[PDB]
RNA sequence: AAACUCCAGUUGACACAAAAUAGACUACGAAAGUGGCUUUAACAUAUCUGAACACACAAUAGCUAAGACCCAAACUGGGAUUAGAUACCCCACUAUGCUUAGCCCUAAACCUCAACAGUUAAAUCAACAAAACUGCUCGCCAGAACACUACGAGCCACAGCUUAAAACUCAAA
């Protein structure tokens, strides 16, 4: 059970880190992500 | 490059009539019939000729900065065979740091001599970084967003302009 | 194995005394170590518990010889009383 | 001294020349290393 | 530097012995070494009985090679010494000579 | 019924658990098994150095593996042998050895079971495919169910 | 009792295992560690201090790939045993102990004494431990338990490691 929670967990703190990257380019003006961005899943292996 | 193998040894190269003995007794006094340490004498010996005033001062920052550079060089010269000799990696980044240090106090001191002994030994001095923190994968991701976000800026902002 | 036989650990019989030379032969053996090596060697003794053993016995017998040194020295002075009475 | 002593010393090495006749010298001759001690501290060459 | 090649060489007869010798010294050379001397210790009873080549040895000829060689020659030197089928062991030792006999004034 | 609280706990215990062992398969793919509550040591007369679990046992109406006791019992023992280790470590032990690296790998793929899951991390329906399949592979081969690695390893 | 009797004794050949005696020595290495023989490389720094995180290492156990397997041996079987036997004894045999290339990063990892420099005069000094102190620097600590925990964050680690709280409670610990 432990590992549905911490797997939900990594989900949530991608989410973020996700959410947080777009807060950047989304206040800078860019209306999308840099040409060609993608982001990685760092959380996960 | 190391010395040819048909050099004297340091302490048979001044020795007077030492050039009318026998091919053998050269072979028996040469490098090529001595350990690596008396090589690595001669390597020292030479740096100190080309680059220092005064190669019989082997008291100054600049003779130290040369001798470590040799054995950095032999601690190297080791690693690339013994890769897994961890005592001897510890030897090496300790001397590397050490020399680092010296090399600051002599660029600190004599700017002059710093750039003598950076040319002749081929060293590349580096400034240290200001700020020690990991480069976690998430920081990396983001100084590499913002770095890219930043060059689309700059491009809108020169077609704006 | 790959050594000369009859030269390692061997006694000769002095006048069909085998009781004496059997004896002699647990005396060479005892003195060179042998046996103790033999005894010990019947289980594993772990290092750790081979260590302490090793101070122990080499501190044992620092201690048992100063103190028999000290009785020793201290051992001269007992004799007759010279000034009986007073 | 020592530059001297091993000009001299060499005139007695082997060669390629010379080495037939050293080798049959050599299984012409012996040479001990052992010798024993006393209690005293003196040498008992054999 | 200086080096000393112990060698316990097979029992076999005078001419064969001068050519198991002749051959080991030639090796030596090949690899850059100067011989200074060759000493004969003698043929004697083996400490023990050794096995080499596929040969039972209880007796052997013992022979001392002083020589000077490169330090890579020595390495290359076992690997013959591992190959002379009439080679019942050969050992290079650091020559005695050279290590200092540093002088003590007693007991403390 | 009562147990040594860590016998208990290896009964009742759950998939990636540091208790998760042979017990735990075996008893829940049976039964409903619930670890109520842990009585101390100090209540007991002549006082034990361990605790005590009750363990409560309902038996399921549906078990969750529909092969014979025996069956379950050896693969569930070949997995858990190398706790520490990859499953497939253990199941390969199941095969003779000429066998062994052929056999490990169709026993895997017909069970669709990923090599590198740990036996802690093993839920009742991977052991189900894999006693299924290994019940298909022993009615093909008659003498598989009976061989011992360490009788084998004797000779 | 089981087991073996392709068993046992002498003799000969014969390791990818482990290194009597020396060692009653107290050495080398930053620590962890290091005690069969030979050889080659080789043991940083001529101020000192200087990091949970930076850079390099870390016994034993444990995990990936390959290999070796004498002996030992968690587990797994069998033999023998009270009256719920011996967990313990006997036999057989695994992971593992070994080598190669990678992980993991923990110890009563302890001299339970932080690094450098200095003193032996003072009242020596709570106690015990290991005589008592001084200068200077870094690290750390401010009642117990909650808690070598939860959450957050980082990690080739995925119920793992490092950092590390709060609420409720008590007059103690
Ligand atoms: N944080 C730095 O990068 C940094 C840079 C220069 C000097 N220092 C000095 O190091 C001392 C420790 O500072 P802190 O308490 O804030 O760090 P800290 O211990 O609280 O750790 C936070 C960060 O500082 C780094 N750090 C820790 N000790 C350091 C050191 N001695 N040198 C460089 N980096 C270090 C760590 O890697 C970490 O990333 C301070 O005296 C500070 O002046 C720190
Ligand atoms: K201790
Ligand atoms: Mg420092
Ligand atoms: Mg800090
Ligand atoms: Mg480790
Ligand atoms: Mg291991
Ligand atoms: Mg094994
Ligand atoms: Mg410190
Ligand atoms: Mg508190
Ligand atoms: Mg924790």
């Amino acid at each position: 059970l432990r590992r549905k929670v911490q797997e939900g967990r990594l989900r949530r703190k991608q989410i973020k880190f996700e959410k947080d990257l777009r807060r950047i380019w989304l206040k800078a003006g860019l209306k999308e992500a840099p040409e060609g961005w993608q982001t990685p899943k760092i959380y996960l292996r | 490059d190391d010395p040819p193998p048909s050099t004297l040894l340091k302490d048979y190269q001044n020795v007077p009539g030492i050039e009318k003995v026998d091919d053998v007794v050269k072979r028996l006094l040469s490098l090529e019939m001595a350990n690596k340490k008396e090589m690595l004498k001669i390597k020292q010996e030479q740096f100190m000729k080309k680059i220092v005033a005064n190669p019989e001062d082997t008291r100054s920052l600049e003779a130290r900065i040369i001798a470590l550079s040799v054995k950095i060089r032999s601690y190297e010269e080791h690693l690339e065979k013994h890769r897994k000799d961890k005592a001897h990696k510890r030897y090496l980044l300790m001397s590397i740091d050490q020399r680092k240090k010296m090399l600051k106090n002599l660029r600190n001191t004599n700017y002059d001599v710093f750039e003598k002994i950076c040319w002749g030994l081929g060293i590349e001095y580096t400034f240290p970084p200001l700020y020690y923190r990991r480069a976690h994968r998430r920081f990396v991701t983001k100084k590499a967003l913002c770095i890219r976000v930043f060059q689309e800026t700059q491009k809108l902002k020169k077609r704006r302009r | 194995a790959k050594h000369l036989k009859f030269i390692a650990r061997t006694v000769m019989v002095q006048e069909g005394n085998v009781e004496s030379a059997y004896r002699t032969l647990n005396r060479i053996l005892t003195m060179d170590g042998l046996i103790e090596d033999i005894k010990h060697r019947r289980y594993y003794e772990k290092p750790c518990r081979r260590r302490q053993r090793e101070s122990y016995e080499r501190c044992r017998r620092i201690y048992n010889m100063e103190m028999a040194r000290k009785i020793n020295f201290l051992m001269r002075k007992n004799r007759a009383d010279p000034w009986q009475g007073c | 001294r020592e530059v001297l002593q091993l000009q001299e010393e060499v005139k007695n090495f082997i060669t390629r020349e010379n080495l037939e006749a050293r080798v049959e010298a050599a299984l012409d001759s012996r040479k001990n290393y052992n010798w024993a001690i006393t209690r005293e501290g003196l040498v008992v060459r054999p | 530097p200086r080096y000393e090649l112990a060698l316990i060489l097979k029992a076999m007869q005078r001419p064969e012995t001068a050519a198991t010798l002749k051959r080991t010294i030639e090796a030596l050379m090949d690899r850059g070494a100067i011989v200074r001397d060759l000493e004969n210790l003698g043929e004697r009873a083996l400490p023990y009985r050794i096995s080499a080549h596929s040969q039972q040895h209880n007796r052997g000829g013992y022979f001392l090679v002083d020589f000077y060689a490169p330090t890579a020659a020595v390495e290359s030197m076992v690997e013959h010494l591992s190959r002379d089928i009439d080679v019942i062991r050969g050992n290079i030792v650091k020559h005695p000579l050279t290590q200092e006999l540093k002088e003590c004034e007693g007991i403390v | 019924l009562t147990f040594q609280k860590e016998v208990a706990e290896r009964l009742a215990a759950n998939t990636g658990s540091k208790q998760r062992s042979r017990l735990s398969v075996m008893a829940q793919y049976l039964c409903n098994v619930r670890h109520i509550f842990t009585i101390p040591g100090q209540a007991f007369v002549p006082k034990p150095e361990v605790d005590v679990g009750v363990v409560h046992f309902t038996p399921l109406i549906q078990p969750k593996i529909e092969q014979p006791f025996k069956l379950v019992e050896k693969v569930v023992q070949n997995v858990f042998q190398f706790r520490r280790k990859y499953c497939h470590r253990g199941l390969r032990m199941l095969f003779p050895e000429a066998q062994r690296l052929e056999s490990t790998g169709r026993l895997l793929e017909l069970a669709d079971i990923d090599p590198t899951l740990r036996p802690r991390q093993l839920s009742i329906s991977h052991f189900k495919s894999l006693c299924d399949v290994y019940r298909k592979m022993c009615d093909e081969d008659p003498q598989l169910f009976a061989y011992n690695f360490r009788e084998e390893l004797k000779r």
